């Protein structure tokens, strides 16, 4: 999974 | 090249400006325009070795993601050319 | 969740609309808004498998990428989630 | 590196 930030 | 350090300062209240996945390493997949990510110098590509001098080769995803939520509007990180 | 398989199709001067990336596996690292990449499904996480029906763990990104450009304007994938 | 496509 790809997490913004 | 070799390494890169640099330092991301935020809004109170908008983000760094990048995301990032992982693997088994850690890198980021995309870096928004104008974000304190991309006028430091991030780009798509680096792979994430520290945050806020801590390596994290060993810390799983969510935990990264924890830390740098909790890093307030600084962050100081250390990236190695991933691909 | 378990495997997926899906069919992008393209207009013939633009692009399927994401960008990969490569470790070592390559997968997904950005897909744009109402390309064929989103509305065909793919999701940034997701790692490819298969291009046109050939796999790609053994290739090299160059490689891969070239497959891709010489695909035309259809471009069959198979991916796994990936993170 | 990231390849568009």
């Amino acid at each position: 999974s790809s997490s913004s930030l | 090249q070799q390494r890169k350090v640099l330092t991301l300062e935020k809004g109170d209240n908008q983000t760094f400006g990048f995301e990032i996945q992982t693997y088994g390493v850690t890198f980021v997949a995309r870096v928004h325009e104008s974000s304190p990510a991309q006028l430091a110098g991030l780009t798509p590509g680096d792979t994430i070795a520290s945050v806020n001098g801590l390596n994290v080769e060993g810390i799983r995803h969510r935990e990264i993601v924890d830390i740098i939520k909790a890093s307030g509007n600084v962050l100081r990180l250390e990236t190695l050319y991933g691909t």
